[PDB]
Formats: C-alpha cells, sequence, structure tokens
C-alpha cells in the first residue's frame, strides 16, 4: 500500500517550509 | 509538455505518432545528394557575398563538401517514400542551410528561411521536357540513382532549368534551354551526411561566438 498510495499522491501534487514559515507568526 | 519548455513531468501529455518509412539505389525521400551531368552544381566557397549565387561545374568538388542538396518534400507524414515525377521538393544546400530560394526575373539565390514557401522556391521531376496523387506507403520504386535521366521545371515560374554560356556555367531559369540538361544522381554516404551537419552547425555557433565576443 506503501507504493500505491505515494503513486496515486503524484498524479496531483498537492516551497512548503518557504511557505509553513510565514504563518508561524500569523495571528489575526 | 509544459507552457514550450518540455520536460518529464507528472501530468500526461498525448504524443500522435507520425511515420515517415519502412530498397536499394531509388530515390527515397530524404537524401542528401549531389546532382549529376554527365559536374555537378556547386554554391560559391567562402574565404572570398556569404555564398549567394550558384555555380554549375565539375572539379573536386563533385567529391567535395559545398556540393550536398537535400531533398524535403513537402508531406510531412511519410516524407521517407520513393520518389515519383512530379512532387515537389524545397531544396536545401546543407553546409550552410539556405534554401535555393529563385525568383526567375531576379536570379538563383540563396536566401534564409523565409523564402522557403510551397510557391517561391518548389522545384518537382519530369521525366520529359513536354509541358505534362497520393498514397501513405513506403513507395513506388520511381527513379533510381545511377540509371536516370531528370528534368526539373520550378512551380512558382513554370521556367525549366538550363546551363549558361571557377567556371560559372551557371544554372537559369528559362524554358526550353539546352538538351544536355541531364541530371544524374548520386547519394551521399552516412558519415558525409554527418560531416556536413556538423559543419554548420559550428558555424552557427562561430560566428555566433564571434558576434557577441565582438560587442
Amino acid at each position: 500500500n506503501a507504493n500505491v498510495v505515494v503513486r496515486l499522491l503524484i498524479r496531483r501534487p498537492e516551497g512548503l517550509l518557504a511557505a509553513m514559515e510565514e504563518a508561524i507568526k500569523i495571528a489575526e | 509538455l509544459s507552457y514550450l519548455h518540455v520536460d518529464a513531468a507528472f501530468q500526461q501529455t498525448l504524443w500522435s505518432v507520425a511515420p515517415i518509412s519502412s530498397a536499394q539505389g531509388y530515390l527515397i525521400g530524404g537524401d542528401v545528394l549531389r546532382l549529376l551531368h554527365g559536374e555537378c552544381l556547386t554554391v560559391p566557397s567562402g574565404e572570398h557575398e556569404q555564398r549567394r549565387t550558384v555555380h554549375y561545374e565539375g572539379g573536386a568538388v563533385s567529391v567535395h563538401a559545398r556540393s550536398l542538396w537535400r531533398l524535403e518534400t513537402l508531406r510531412v507524414a511519410w516524407s521517407g517514400s520513393h520518389i515519383r515525377w512530379g512532387q515537389p521538393f524545397r531544396l536545401r544546400h546543407v553546409t550552410t542551410g539556405k534554401y535555393l530560394s529563385l525568383m526567375e526575373d531576379k536570379s538563383l539565390l540563396l536566401m534564409d528561411k523565409e523564402k522557403a514557401d510551397v510557391k517561391s522556391t518548389a522545384f518537382t521531376f519530369r521525366s520529359s521536357k513536354e509541358k505534362l496523387k497520393e498514397v501513405d506507403g513506403m513507395g513506388t520504386s520511381e527513379i533510381k540513382y545511377g540509371d536516370s535521366v531528370c528534368f526539373i521545371q520550378h512551380i512558382g515560374t513554370g521556367l525549366w532549368l538550363t546551363y549558361q554560356s571557377s567556371i560559372q556555367r551557371k544554372a537559369i531559369m528559362h524554358h526550353e534551354g539546352h538538351m544536355d540538361d541531364g541530371l544524374n544522381l548520386s547519394r551521399s554516404q552516412h558519415e558525409e551526411s554527418r560531416t556536413a551537419r556538423v559543419i554548420r552547425s559550428t558555424v552557427f555557433l562561430f560566428n555566433r561566438f564571434i558576434r557577441g565576443l565582438d560587442a
């Protein structure tokens, strides 16, 4: 199953650490 | 295919394949060939225009690089068929890449890829000098190389190829002309076709190299 899910996780994709850093001080 | 930068990705893209070909010594479409007489068609050498007129003479050039011409039949699919007397070509001098650009009033020039229309430079083969249509197969072996007398009429003006009278016995456009315009043919081999495209790719970089650094 570990093979099958990631193959179906490339057919649609969804920098992450470039994006999740910007919300690390997001408030109101 | 991205949006025009082709690269392997996680999105499929369809690919409509199209064929080209599938014997010995027949005009199969796509060959790089000399155009013999019984002497062959040349282009004036470099180191001396940027090679734009057209000579037609013997010498060692028939053993050498400049005398090399490549047919490009209009059909994208199945261009590697045999060649019958009348389907057209857009001839090309392969060492510089210039097309055999013709205006029969002006001259028999060598322009770039702008003048390569279906009418401005297309020629054909006619077995007679009288004034007188598709299959998607690997071909009907009409013309041979060594045993063939061929003659050419331009499509765009209808004029016919004959020679005038360092030899500049120049091929020109006329109506009747001579009776010894007798195009015999010889193919060029594998690596001789290979070296020619190597030279042209160098000059399109090395002159591009030289022009850039002189800025």
